[PDB]
């Protein structure tokens, strides 16, 4: 038999609420439908290829919750708000080019500055690609929209990071014609030694298909590992040779890693309420450290050479 | 000074590399990928038509809302919700149902191709596209939000793809197969290219169009504004098929594309159709749901995929037909099962309307007029019981919509069955069990929601049972008549 | 002895989930399939109901059963009238 | 045939949203594709905009038919469809088909 | 990090100092700042309630007018124009006529603060005034020209304020004497206190109300937008006239606010009066114009006065006796004399309209109602000759408009006259001789229309010599009865 | 006799231009009525007091041409245009300021260079106001409205100038508290030999009535030496003093100066399309470069020692 | 001997300009702002019209003159009906 | 008298422009102001709100009835008018009366 009821305030899934929900509860929260029947994830043969890879790589994940939608991004961006911030800072990015361009900076900078911006640099394009590609597979398997949404900003700001490293390698070769630069950033991600263990990581990574894993071996070990071994050292470098330019956007780019390590940080809260899921979270980082460190390693020495 | 991104945007895209750590097809598997054996080397020609960067993009996206949300701000007291024909108001509660978190699911489709397309132009355009994706998601929930607190039948924005209300299932079936349940090549064509540059124009453009002439300006000129986004993205499809073409593969490519055509054509009849012809007041309809086919699928969209080098698909001569039929039973079967849907269905056959529908469709009287002559009949003389169900359509195993055929003076209804590793599955077209047969480990042990009703799975196994498995939670919520059946009072 | 079939009727527009008996005859076939379907969206007539496999030519004799028919649970039947 | 006729035809050119675009881009169609004649179906939500086999339409013609200072990537604030396949740069985008039907 | 306004916001305004190399009254001139007297050190104490700063400007105003130009953009195709009733496209007209090219003179008086105020506060939230009107001026030219190739009565938004048409003079002398003909001080006490914090309202909020009523939201959104520039930049005369009284200048605080609020009341209920009460459809009017009245100018404005410690005016009987009579002999003036307006005045005396006036003006019928049975007799009667002036008005020396009194049963008409230099001048009201008295220079050798008539200015000495003078350039131009006198139609 | 005619596809002013109306044009030109009747700039009393004003500073100035509102503004800024350019500029700057503050750059200026700047810098507010009432006047007398605008703009442009003034003149007293930052510019603005040459001249410039000769000698003849005197000179020092914070501040403020400058030669350029005006302009500039050349002196040697 | 007056007449909303002639007497002056008002604005009616200096209580002799009524031009004229 | 009754009064408080502040700035009214009865009067193009001698919105509860990142600066895109005086800053607004009538 069927009730009267009165119309809600917002959607049945928020009308418990205290709080007036807020644009971002409304317009992020509870969408992932997937998640609603364990043997079909999709609307399909339930032993269809992408179903057996759902139940697999997200529903069997070791990290576990029984509510991974109460998850709240403690920024609480919606695609509105990403872009008027973003377009603050990318804004103020694109006119320090401007700027130090008119002021013609890259002449300015330390003698064979260029070589180690070429080597150190310039390749960051495929470490950033992968980390956008990275970002990528988790928002596709996070078990719950409001994880799944920190993810496509994490992916876009990558691209973000992405682009910045090609608008500047092709500047930088404008006043440096006979560097490699933007010719030979392949070879070096291929075969420098210093790249080789960025790159090893990134490939396997790149095949953790666990979504836990996913996020635990992308967000808290690698991306970590890249704002304190490859971002701030940059910095240091770029001082001691009188790039100007490389560190104030290196501090924009940090402002979006930061922004990462605290949705990261806040799903692991929401995690740890259960218990298991400490040893799980341990156990993952335990596993992928080595090949963070030794990445860290490789570059810092190309990077002092 | 800045430099020009055509002198940059090369390197954007310089992000193939050649692994070594763990193989190429490990990296790429083909389930995720659906490469089709092509080395990544051939994937790096792929050239995307319709480029951005990131710092245009959030710049212009940035206007876009701003826009999209001042229009809305600045026509909250329009009393469009009142003063608008109850049939206009479905046509929201329709639209936003069956769109608003479809929008959100095809944020994985975008993220598929990010992650596992080879092409790494297609990995860039893509990542734009999840976030288009999250934009018109986001924007098509708070849209309808403020409508809540008048009727819970706008719950369904949020609610629909929640629940296993039979028009929900059809519309998971054929996006989970397009979207999210293929690999990345498999998206780029099926979605981007076939549903995204064809389809989709029809629904957030024609429309749109419907929108402007009855005056709601807040709707016409967000959907219109979400198109502008699809129109970037959507253009990832092309340069894929080119390439698959290029290396080989014009049967598997074309065999996406047919398959894709049809399946948005049977699901895309039972929601726009009937608005287009029906809900929307006879003095708003810009133009027939047929006469919007010919302007955009076959007029545009079939131009452009021959243009592209593929043929028309070996079933269109059978599409034509439908075009004509299809969608004018499947009104019939939304209003007669009206207590089935999220929304109000209005039937749209005043004579007035009838005269239309005889201008645009020659012969519609002696066809479907005949069943809403019978069902007119019933109104006029408050035998009510007789204008509801007491039983559920055939349903196909397929599309998940209703068995139907033309009816009337030249009756003609085909069914189209299947035995498959000992079941008995039935279809409402011959491509219907084409496309079945094209890759049956997607669908073969799909139950349609009448298998579950005749296997137990709905409890109590009466009309009451399903309604309450379909989702709804009141009696509000379900399907009534749009204008609770005034326009008998015409039909005098 | 509940028996599914789907059911078509002569002049109606879709195909119906009709449950009938193991035991029920041609005759009474048609009249359980004309219940969903006449007065509601066709219009009623003078003439015999027939049963027929979906599509098929030859009628099922009016005083047949469905058990001695040979038809299976959840196949289509047309109803139609004599010609 | 009514749909063979529909397929065959060669018209190329943008759908332009309805706005502030529409008149200068019709405009601008006609002024950058002398010698084509430029064919405009006004659905009020929005405008369909073609010639035969190429249209062009230029930055800065349109930025002058617009009357305020205009980049080409900003058509795509109303840019809602396009007929054709297109090729966009930063000084015209250009509306066209590979064959001719 | 970034420090809070409060913090800093001091040394915006710490530019005061003492000038050595001029004298302090050679840098602020007393006829261009009105200082009274009052020495540098006082004025420093002056502190702005409605502050903002140059940053947030910029970005605040960016996205106000983002939204202003999106929703007129969304809108285009609404049908305003086409569908509107004639009265509203009169009140269009009539608007953006008598107030565009004004809103750009405003930023003259502006100007003359940014300048000349001994403020430092006031030089500051002058500049940003000055940006305001600069924006308000621009958007009203912009918003009616695609207007113009509709009708040429829409290109006097540019013209009125260029031409001699009497509107256009009885506007053009009430704003060069509050705006742009007076010092700093004038202008802070009677344009931004006493015509910007009271009057303005009813033109750009009242008015907003039945233009939504009305369904013109782009117009409606327009106004109340730039209303909210007015709220901020409105609040630079409180501040001034607080630093008078407390420096001992009450008295001639009280006689500039006295005078404005006057002769802002005469001019605004030519143009307001019938806008409300006669040019808007009935159904669309919110409130009358007496209604709107006792909101915005005795309810709100006059408690402001009061609590700023200023008392009454001196007249304000008078005022409140006016407010019941003048518009509606106004309104008749003007329809009658329509031929001499760039708009379409509505008659406004259909049956159903003249009970409304009788409700909200009990006694009009016996009043107005006598010369309105008159005019509609002749109009049913095809006596147009008698529907149309063969004379001019007499004219007010100082509001510029006629002379005019209570008709019909309880009739009373007062012209007040003085002599002055050997010339005869005549006004309109008791106040508007004092006006005069309390300024003669600034008054005494203007000539009105009619004076100008009388001397030999404008030739041919006619009717017909006269539009032209007053700048009508085609037949279309003048303004005729909005309705074609169709209102008669329910008169039968 | 009144003839028919059909509705103008823009202003009646402005429907013989061959050239499509621009925003521009349509929202800037011609809209000083005041220029209309010689005799009654203003529709009072021909002899009132600000009608002699404008008879006196507007209509009878030496500068002269029969068509003023043919002037065009070389950038055709409105003000929708005007907001959404400086947006960007002034938000790139508050970008500026926040990231330095984080970087705290303050502390590690050279020493003593917190004296120079409440010295040489903090005081600025003063001479940049002067320019803000300045350009007002201008704004006010001018005889067309695309000249005005110009001025308008220039107005705000000033004032921006003099809220980062006021804005860096706290912060920096924030990490020096004991400089008199804040505290004495009056003083320095009134008493300082350095200030006075520059004090002269303003308080002489905003007691130059005539519309033509305040322009001049605002835009020709100050407005330009406070780039070359002041804003450049500014940036030298503060490179020698490890200041990287005003250099880039200035370089948005010279952004403004050099807008300045382009409308004022395309005023002089339709200027001098009366040859009677090159003795005009030129006697207002000899007769005011002194005072400037004075002005910037005291400066300078303010700044070096 | 065009003689400019202001006239305000009985029940009218408003005072109008009318040219009268110095050798105009009273009854003609009241006629010729008649003109401008009565089947105009105000209804015609039975009885005398007079004239009298605005406000005025003294009436002006029917048959005086212009000339002889010692009034300047342009001053206000009240036109009204005997009581 | 209605004119006197209509001066005698000491009704403060912002008129709201219609749009997306209109219902938020009411419930912080209501919020911010306990023990004062809030009045609205709607004219669809604009709200009038009010309270006897005081009325305060504070940012905090602005922001949270909004729904989204909010700065007390903002609230001057939807302020067409106000009755009282005001005292702003970046905490609060704040509408009032010096005397009592
Ligand atoms: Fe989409
Ligand atoms: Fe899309
Ligand atoms: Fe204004
Ligand atoms: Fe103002």
């Amino acid at each position: 038999s069927f009730e009267s009821k009165k119309p809600m305030r917002t959607w049945s899934h928020l009308a418990e609420m205290r709080k007036k929900p807020s644009e971002y509860d409304i317009v992020s929260r509870k969408l992932h439908y997937s998640t609603n029947n364990p043997d079909s994830p999709w609307e399909l043969s339930p032993d269809s290829p992408m179903n057996l890879w759902y139940k697999q790589y997200r529903n069997a994940s070791p990290l576990k919750h029984d509510n991974w939608d109460a998850f709240t991004d403690p920024d609480q961006l919606v695609y509105r708000t990403y872009n008027l911030m973003q377009d603050g800072q990318e804004s103020y990015v694109q006119s320090l080019f401007d700027q130090f361009n008119e002021r013609e900076h890259d002449q300015m900078v330390r003698e064979g500055w260029e070589h180690t911006m070429a080597r150190c640099y310039s390749p960051l394009r495929y470490l950033f690609h992968c980390l956008q590609m990275s970002s990528a597979y988790v928002q596709q398997m996070a078990p719950a929209s409001t994880i799944s949404n920190c993810c496509i900003l994490q992916t876009a700001d990558s691209l973000r990071w992405l682009t910045h490293t090609a608008y500047r390698t092709h500047e930088l070769s404008l006043t440096y014609p006979d560097a490699g630069l933007g010719e030979h950033e392949r070879e070096l991600w291929e075969k420098e030694p210093g790249w080789q263990g960025l790159r090893e990581l990134m490939e396997k990574q790149l095949t953790a298909f666990d979504w836990g894993e996913a996020f635990v071996s992308l967000n808290l070990v690698v991306k970590p590992m890249i704002v304190e071994s490859i971002f701030k050292p940059l910095q240091q470098q770029a001082w001691e040779n009188n790039d100007t330019l490389l560190p104030l956007l290196i501090d924009s780019q940090l402002k979006d890693a930061e922004r990462h390590s605290r949705w990261s940080k806040a799903l692991v809260k929401h995690a740890l309420e259960n218990p298991d899921n400490h040893a799980v979270i341990e156990g993952w980082i335990e596993k992928w450290r080595p090949l963070a460190d030794r990445a860290a390693e490789a570059y810092l020495s190309m990077l002092s050479s | 000074a800045m430099h020009p991104r055509k002198d940059w945007y090369e390197l954007t895209r310089a992000t193939n590399w050649t692994p070594s750590y763990v193989t190429e097809e490990q990296l790429f598997p083909e389930r995720m990928s659906g490469h089709m054996g092509i080395p990544l080397e051939k994937w790096e020609s792929y050239d995307e038509p319709y480029k951005t960067s990131y710092p245009e993009y959030v710049s212009i996206q940035r206007e876009k809302d701003a826009g999209a949300y001042s229009v809305k701000a600045a026509l909250e007291r329009a009393k469009i919700y009142e003063n608008s024909d109850p049939g206009w108001i479905s046509t929201l509660k329709s639209h936003y149902g069956a769109i608003a978190v479809l929008e959100y699911a095809a944020v994985t489709g975008e993220g598929r191709m990010a992650r596992f397309s080879k092409a790494p132009g297609n990995r860039n355009m893509a990542t734009f596209g999840m976030m288009d994706e999250l934009r018109h998601g986001q924007l098509q929930l708070f849209f309808p939000h403020e409508y809540c607190k008048k009727d819970r039948q706008f719950d369904w924005a949020w609610r629909a793809y929640h629940s296993n209300e039979w028009a929900a299932i059809a519309a998971k079936h054929f996006f989970d197969d397009i979207i999210t349940g293929r690999d990345a090549i498999s998206v780029a064509i099926m979605l981007t290219f076939s549903f995204e540059t064809g389809f989709t124009n029809m629904q957030f453009l024609g429309l749109a169009a419907d929108a402007a002439e009855a005056g709601d300006y807040t709707f016409a000129n967000l959907i219109s504004s979400i198109q502008t986004d699809e129109s970037r993205h959507a253009q990832q499809g092309g340069p894929a098929l080119q390439l698959l073409i290029e290396n080989g593969k014009r049967e598997e490519a074309q065999k996406k594309v047919d398959m894709a055509i049809w399946r948005a054509w049977r699901l895309f009849a039972v929601l726009t159709g009937p608005v287009m012809d029906y809900y929307t007041p006879l003095e708003d309809r810009s133009q027939s749901f047929k006469e919007f086919m010919y302007e955009w699928i076959i007029g545009q969209f079939e131009r452009s995929l021959i243009d592209l080098g593929l043929d028309k698909p070996w079933y269109w001569d059978l599409f034509l037909k439908d075009i004509d039929e299809l969608h004018h039973s499947y009104h019939m079967g939304v209003w007669y099962w009206r207590t089935t849907a999220w929304w109000n269905p209005a039937a749209g056959v005043t004579p007035e309307e009838r005269d239309w529908l005889e201008e645009k469709y020659p012969g519609w009287n002696k066809r479907w007029g005949r069943c809403w002559d019978v069902i007119t009949e019933n109104v006029l003389n408050d035998r009510m019981d007789l204008v509801s169900p007491e039983t559920l359509p055939s349903v196909c195993n397929m599309s998940q919509i209703p068995l139907v055929g033309v009816p009337g003076d030249d009756w003609n209804i085909e069914v189209f069955s299947l035995e498959h590793n000992g079941r008995l599955y039935h279809f409402g077209s011959e491509v219907d069990r084409w496309v079945f047969q094209q890759d049956p480990v997607q669908y073969q042990n799909h139950m349609n929601i009448v298998d579950r009703f005749l296997a137990g799975q709905i409890q109590p196994m009466t009309l009451e049972g399903a309604l309450k498995y379909m989702g709804f939670q009141s009696i509000e919520e379900m399907g009534k008549d749009a204008h609770d059946f005034a326009w008998a009072d015409k039909c005098k | 002895s509940a028996f599914p079939v789907h059911a078509a009727f002569e002049k109606d527009f879709l195909v119906q989930l009709v449950v009938v008996d193991l035991n029920d005859s041609m005759d009474q076939v048609a009249e359980k399939v004309a219940y969903h379907c006449v007065n509601r969206r066709v219009a009623p007539r003078e003439g015999v109901m027939r049963v027929r496999k979906h599509r098929s030519t030859e009628l099922f004799p009016r005083d047949m059963t469905i058990a001695e028919s040979g038809l299976n649970p959840t196949e289509v039947i047309d109803v139609v009238f004599e010609e | 045939t009514l749909a063979d006729q529909a397929l065959h035809n060669n018209n190329v050119g943008p759908i332009i949203r309805a706005g502030d675009l529409v008149e200068p881009v019709i405009e601008t169609a006609e002024i950058d594709n002398p010698g084509k004649e430029i064919t405009v179906e006004d659905r009020r939500a929005y405008v369909r905009i073609a010639a035969e086999g190429e249209l062009i339409l230029t930055r800065k013609t349109l930025e002058e038919q617009l009357g305020r200072p205009f980049n080409m990537q900003e058509l795509e604030i109303n840019l809602a469809s396009f007929a054709g396949q297109i090729q966009a740069d930063e000084d015209q985008i250009r509306f066209y088909f590979d064959k001719t039907m």
